[PDB]
C-alpha cells in the first residue's frame, strides 16, 4: 500500500538518484544484490513503498532512469549499487541535448519519451495503490529540464489525481555553470508551476556553503553534496516507511504547507550537521536540532529567510523524542522570531515524528519551509532572462529546434506574476 | 489600474410543480431589489435559537429577480449595459452561477430551446451594430470554448481538441487554435453556440441530467473599423464574454466515478479561484490597502478572463436559486457565493 514511483532525468538527477537509492537500501537493510540482510522486521514491513519484490527473495527499486546520453547509464550501472536497478528501466537516447531545453522538450526528448511513458505505465500497473511520483533533475541543462518537464506533463495527464513531487537543483547566482542556464531554468520553472504539486528547490551554492562553513569539509566532491540532498529526500518519506507517534506522508505535508495552488516551492533543510572535531562538544537534544534547523545558514536554497516571512514550515523528526519537548521548541521559535512568520496563519508550524532514526544517529530532523524569500531566486533568473532576451542572444539555436519567441515571452510573464504573488502575500 | 465594476444579480426560479408536490416551503423572500432573505427552516426549540432568530439570513445584491422574472427581464435589467460597453469598445463579462441543477444554462445560454439572455444579448448587439455598421464596418466574431480539467476544448470546432493559453505581445490571453466565426446576425451566433453545446462534456448526475462538467465560455468580438479601410484606424475589438460556470458540486457522496470526483474537484477549485480573483479585483477597485497581484493565475478561466476583469469593463454575476426548502442548502451556498462575489455590506 502507498507505492511511490521514482524518476531520474539527466546526469545530475541520475547521480542524485543513485545516492538516494544507496542510502535507502542501507536504511532498509538491502545489499548491492537486492537481498535483505537487515535485523529488524520494521525494515521490511513497508519495503513495497520503494521496492518491487522479485523472484528468489530479492528487492528492486521502483525507479526509472532517463538520459539523452548513454554514458551516464553506463556510469550508473558500474557504480556501487548499479546492479540493483532493473535493466529494462534504463531508458536512454544516443544524441544528448546540448544544454538546449528545446532539444529535450520538443525534439530528441519527444522521440525518447514514449518508451519512458510505457515503462512508467507498467510500473504503475504493478503497484496496488501508487500515491505518486518523485522526479530528481536540474533546471539549467537540456535533458533534466526539457525532457524532464515533458515527462512530467505526460504523467500528470494520465495521473491527474496523484501527487507530483520534484527535487530540482536550481541555478545559483554567483556559481553560473553555463551560459544559457537562465533560458533553460525559465522555460522549465514555468512548466513546473502548472504541473508539480510540490517542488524542493535545491541550490548548489547553498550546499557548498553548508559543506565549507558547517561541516568544515576540506574538499567537497559532488558525491558529498549529493549525500545531503539524499538525506533530505529520505526525511520527507520516513513516515511512509516506518511507524511513529505522529505520522505525516506526502499528501498531508502538501495540504499543510501549500495555502495557495501556485505557492509550492520549498526551501528544504537538514539537521544535525557537524564536523568530526565538533562532534564531542555538542548536546544531542531536541532544542539543539531545532536551533540548527531554523538558522538561515542551514538552508539548502541560496535565499535569506530573514529577507522574507515563512508562510508555513513542516518539521519532520526522527528518533525517540518527547512530543511535549518538540512542541515547546516549535512554539518558542515562533514566539521569539514573530517577525519571520506571517501573522495571519496562526501556528505556522506542522510537526511529524517517526520513531526510527537514520543510521549512526539517535536523533535527526528534516525541515521544509515555504518562505517568501524564494522570490529572490525567481527574480534574479527573470532579470538574467531579460538581459539575454532584450538582445535576442542565443535565441537562434532554440528557434532552430522549432521553438517560437512567444513561448519565452509567456514564460517570463508567468514567472513575473508568480514573483508578484509571493511578494503580495508577504 | 483596476477599475473593475461588477453588478451582482440573482434569479429566483418559480417553485416547480415537483417541489410543490414534495411539500416545499418558501425559504426565499425578496425584501428589496437590493436584498434577499433565505429563511433557514430551523425548528427553533431552544431559547437561544428563539432569541437569535437565525432564520433571517440576508444577502446583498444589486438586483434580486423574483419568481416571475423571465429571460427578457434578466436581460433588460442586467446585461443590457454590458452589451453597450462592448459596442462602445470596452470588454464585458457575464457569469452564470449556482449549484448544478440550478438552470444556469437555460437562463443564460439556452440549448436550441430556452434562448436565454445570450439570445437577448446578441439580438440587441446586432441591431445596434448593424445600425452603426453604416459608418463603421463591424466583424462580429464568435468563439466558444470549454474549460475542463484546466484544458480548453474548442466547442465550435472540436477538431482542435484540447488547447492551451498563451500571452499576446502586450500581454492579453489567446487560446491556441480556436475557431472564430465572423457573423452579421444573432441567428448565426446563437445557432453556432447551440450547435457548439453538442460538443460539451456533460453527464447524467443525480443533481442534474445535463450537469456541465466544464465552464462554457463564449467570446464574441465586436471588431470595428471606420469603413474608410484605406485610412489608419484605431480599431476596437471589444469582447462580450459569457461564461456558463460549471455547476457547484457536493454530490461526491454518490458520484464516486473517478472522473466525476476529478471534475468535481477541478470545478469547485476553479469556482473558488474565480471567487478569490473577484475578491481581489473588488478590493483593488474599492481602493483598499490590499495592493498585490490579482490571482488570475489560479485557473484557466481566470487567466483568460483577465483581459476584461482587470480593466475599465462592465461585468455581471447572475446567480440561479430555488425558493424550496427542499434545496435550502444549495440555495444557501449559491447565495453565499454571490454575496461574497459582491462584497458590499448594504444589507
Ligand atoms: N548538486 C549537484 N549538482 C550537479 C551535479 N552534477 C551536475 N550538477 C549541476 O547541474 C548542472 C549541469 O546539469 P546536467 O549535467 O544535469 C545537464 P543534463 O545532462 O541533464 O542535460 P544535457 O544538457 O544533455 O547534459 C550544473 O548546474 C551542475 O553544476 C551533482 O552531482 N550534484
Ligand atoms: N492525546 C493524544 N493526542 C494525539 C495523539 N496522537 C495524535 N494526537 C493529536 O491528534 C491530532 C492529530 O490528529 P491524528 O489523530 O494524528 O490524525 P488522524 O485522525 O490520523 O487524521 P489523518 O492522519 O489526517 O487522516 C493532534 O491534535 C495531535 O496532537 C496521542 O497519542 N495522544
Ligand atoms: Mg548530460
Ligand atoms: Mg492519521
Amino acid at each position: 500500500m502507498r507505492e511511490i514511483v521514482h524518476i531520474q532525468a539527466g546526469q545530475c538527477g541520475n547521480q542524485i538518484g543513485a545516492k538516494f537509492w544507496e542510502v535507502i537500501s542501507d536504511e532498509h537493510g538491502i545489499d548491492p544484490t537486492g537481498s535483505y540482510h537487515g535485523d529488524s522486521d520494521l525494515q521490511l514491513e513497508r519495503i513495497n513503498v520503494y521496492y518491487n519484490e522479485a523472484a528468489g527473495n530479492k528487492y528492486v527499486p521502483r525507479a526509472i532512469l532517463v538520459d539523452l546520453e548513454p554514458g551516464t547509464m553506463d556510469s550508473v550501472r558500474s557504480g556501487p549499487f548499479g546492479q540493483i536497478f532493473r535493466p529494462d528501466n534504463f531508458v536512454f537516447g544516443q544524441s544528448g541535448a546540448g544544454n538546449n531545453w528545446a532539444k529535450g522538450h520538443y525534439t530528441e526528448g519527444a522521440e525518447l519519451v514514449d518508451s519512458v511513458l510505457d515503462v512508467v505505465r507498467k510500473e504503475s500497473e504493478s503497484c496496488d495503490c501508487l500515491q505518486g511520483f518523485q522526479l530528481t533533475h536540474s533546471l539549467g541543462g537540456g535533458t533534466g529540464s526539457g525532457m524532464g518537464t515533458l515527462l512530467i506533463s505526460k504523467i500528470r495527464e494520465e495521473y491527474p489525481d496523484r501527487i507530483m513531487n520534484t527535487f530540482s537543483v536550481v541555478p545559483s547566482p554567483k556559481v553560473s555553470d553555463t551560459v544559457v542556464e537562465p533560458y533553460n531554468a525559465t522555460l522549465s520553472v514555468h512548466q513546473l508551476v502548472e504541473n508539480t504539486d510540490e517542488t524542493y528547490c535545491i541550490d548548489n551554492e547553498a550546499l557548498y556553503d553548508i559543506c565549507f562553513r558547517t561541516l568544515k569539509l576540506t574538499t567537497p566532491t559532488y558525491g558529498d553534496l549529493n549525500h545531503l540532498v539524499s538525506a533530505t529526500m529520505s526525511g520527507v518519506t520516513t513516515c511512509l516507511r516506518f511507524p511513529g507517534q505522529l505520522n505525516a506522508d506526502l499528501r498531508k505535508l502538501a495540504v499543510n504547507m501549500v495555502p495557495f495552488p501556485r505557492l509550492h516551492f520549498f526551501m528544504p533543510g537538514f539537521a544535525p550537521l557537524t564536523s568530526r572535531g565538533s562532534q564531542q562538544y555538542r548536546a544531542l537534544t531536541v532544542p539543539e536540532l531545532t536551533q540548527q534547523m531554523f538558522d538561515a545558514k542551514n538552508m539548502m536554497a541560496a535565499c535569506d529567510p530573514r529577507h522574507g516571512r515563512y508562510l508555513t514550515v513542516a518539521a519532520v523528526f526522527r528518533g525517540r523524542m518527547s512530543m511535549k519537548e518538540v512542541d515547546e521548541q516549535m512554539l518558542n521559535v515562533q514566539n521569539k522570531n514573530s517577525s519571520y512568520f506571517v501573522e495571519w496563519i496562526p501556528n505556522n508550524v506542522k510537526t511529524a515524528v517517526c520513531d526510527i532514526p537514520p543510521r549512526g544517529l539517535k536523533m535527526s530532523a528534516t525541515f521544509i519551509g515555504n518562505s517568501t524569500a524564494i522570490q529572490e531566486l525567481f527574480k534574479r533568473i527573470s532579470e538574467q532572462f531579460t538581459a539575454m532576451f532584450r538582445r535576442k542572444a542565443f535565441l537562434h539555436w532554440y528557434t532552430g529546434e522549432g521553438m517560437d519567441e512567444m513561448e519565452f515571452t509567456e514564460a517570463e510573464s508567468n514567472m513575473n506574476d508568480l514573483v508578484s504573488e509571493y511578494q503580495q502575500y508577504q | 489600474d483596476i477599475t473593475y465594476n461588477m453588478n451582482v444579480v440573482i434569479r429566483c426560479r418559480p417553485m416547480s410543480n415537483s417541489e410543490k408536490n414534495e411539500g416545499a416551503k418558501n425559504v426565499i423572500k425578496i425584501m428589496d431589489n437590493k436584498m434577499i432573505v433565505l429563511l433557514d427552516p430551523s425548528d427553533n426549540t431552544d431559547n437561544v435559537l428563539r432569541q437569535n432568530r437565525t432564520k433571517e439570513k440576508r444577502y446583498c445584491f444589486d438586483y434580486v429577480f423574483d419568481e416571475n422574472s423571465t429571460q427578457e427581464d434578466v436581460y433588460n435589467n442586467s446585461v443590457k449595459p454590458l452589451v453597450d460597453a462592448v459596442i462602445k469598445g470596452y470588454n464585458s463579462t457575464v457569469f452564470a452561477y449556482g449549484a448544478t441543477g440550478a438552470g444556469k444554462t437555460h437562463t443564460i445560454i439556452g440549448y436550441k430551446n430556452e434562448p436565454g439572455i445570450m439570445m437577448m444579448i446578441l439580438q440587441d448587439l446586432f441591431k445596434k451594430i448593424k445600425t452603426l455598421k453604416a459608418m463603421n464596418e463591424y466583424k462580429i466574431k464568435c468563439s466558444f470554448i470549454e474549460i475542463y480539467n484546466e484544458n480548453i476544448c474548442d466547442l465550435l470546432n472540436p477538431s482542435s481538441e484540447y488547447l492551451d493559453l498563451r500571452e499576446d505581445p502586450v500581454k492579453g490571453i489567446t487560446v491556441s487554435n480556436i475557431f472564430e466565426v465572423c457573423t452579421t446576425s444573432v441567428e448565426e451566433i446563437m445557432e453556432l453556440i447551440h450547435t457548439g453545446n453538442r460538443n460539451r462534456t456533460q453527464e447524467p448526475t443525480d443533481a442534474n441530467r445535463t450537469s456541465s462538467r466544464s465552464h462554457g465560455v463564449l467570446q464574441v468580438i465586436v471588431e470595428e473599423t471606420e469603413k474608410g479601410q484605406g485610412l489608419y484606424q484605431q480599431t476596437k475589438k471589444g469582447k462580450l464574454c459569457v461564461i456558463d460556470l460549471a455547476g457547484s458540486e457536493r454530490a461526491s457522496q454518490t458520484n464516486n466515478k473517478g472522473m466525476r470526483m476529478l471534475e468535481g474537484a477541478n470545478i469547485n477549485r476553479s469556482l473558488l479561484a474565480l471567487g478569490n480573483v473577484i475578491n481581489a479585483l473588488v478590493s483593488r477597485s474599492k481602493g483598499t490597502s490590499k495592493s498585490n497581484f490579482i490571482p488570475f493565475r489560479d485557473s484557466k478561466l481566470t487567466r483568460l478572463l483577465k483581459d476584461s476583469l482587470g480593466g475599465n469593463c462592465k461585468t455581471l454575476m447572475i446567480a440561479n436559486i430555488s425558493p424550496s426548502h427542499l434545496s435550502y442548502e444549495d440555495t444557501h451556498n449559491t447565495l453565499k457565493y454571490a454575496n461574497r462575489a459582491k462584497n458590499i455590506k448594504n444589507v
